[PDB]
């Protein structure tokens, strides 16, 4: 009793095609890149994988803006509570705000 | 400009646009080893200046990133930063100090 | 250089 415009426009000759890649594949490329930049880093992106502890990616991370690799070592889990701070507060602001 | 770190590129051209060469380098054969991120000696904290610290199961040696090229832990090419009771993870191993021979041989 | 060779001394 309530008609919607879909079947309006599916009648009058106009038709959506699905995608080609449905969004199962696309969360296992989006799996596939997180594990990929998780356990290797950007070693991944140029030959094969290429294992390395992740609070030793990030002090090679940390020597790519010009903080020497110790301010990591000597500050992991201030770094680590910020970050998880940080990924709460994504979240609580993704959960609230819808626009 | 290609797959991996790039090197060169060379340009051609073509009808109606222009192609590219990206000579790349891209590593191949691998090893595993065992890591470290920095060594306690004589209570202080050695890190590499740069490289990685790696092992072949008995002695430590340190190494560039991207090539193996194993090295003798010398104080020219690590640097102290602080005791060897807050970094997690860290291993004991002698350092070696080119000038203390010397100075010996001097005496 | 000079603390070691006043240790040298
Ligand atoms: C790890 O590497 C070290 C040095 O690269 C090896 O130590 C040498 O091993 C050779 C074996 O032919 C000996 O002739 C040398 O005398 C050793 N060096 C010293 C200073 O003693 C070590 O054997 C390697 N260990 C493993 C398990 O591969
Ligand atoms: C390193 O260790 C892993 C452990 O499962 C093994 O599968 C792999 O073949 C080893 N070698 C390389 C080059 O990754
Ligand atoms: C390194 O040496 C110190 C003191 O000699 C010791 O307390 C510490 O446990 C050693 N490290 C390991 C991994 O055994």
């Amino acid at each position: 009793a309530a008609r919607d415009l879909i079947c309006a426009q599916k009648f009058n000759g106009l038709t959506v095609l699905p995608p080609l890649l449905t969004d199962e594949m696309i969360a296992q490329y989006t799996s596939a890149l997180l594990a990929g930049t998780i356990t290797s880093g950007w070693t991944f992106g140029a030959g094969a994988a290429l294992q390395i502890p992740f609070a030793m990616q990030m002090a090679y991370r940390f020597n790519g803006i010009g903080v020497t690799q110790n301010v990591l070592y000597e500050n992991q889990k201030l770094i680590a509570n910020q970050f998880n701070s940080a990924i709460g507060k994504i979240q609580d602001s993704l959960s609230s705000t819808a626009s | 400009c290609g797959k991996g770190y790039h090197l060169m590129s060379f340009p051609q051209s073509a009808p109606h646009g222009v192609v590219f060469l990206h000579v790349t380098y891209v590593p191949a054969q691998e090893k595993n080893f065992t890591t470290a991120p920095a060594i306690c000696h004589d209570g202080k904290a050695h890190f590499p200046r740069e490289g990685v610290f790696v092992s072949n199961g008995t002695h430590w040696f340190v190494t560039q990133r991207n090539f193996y090229e194993p090295q003798i832990i010398t104080t020219d090419n690590t640097f102290v930063s602080g005791n060897c009771d807050v970094v997690i993870g860290i291993v004991n191993n002698t350092v070696y100090d080119p000038l203390q021979p010397e100075l010996d041989s001097f005496k």
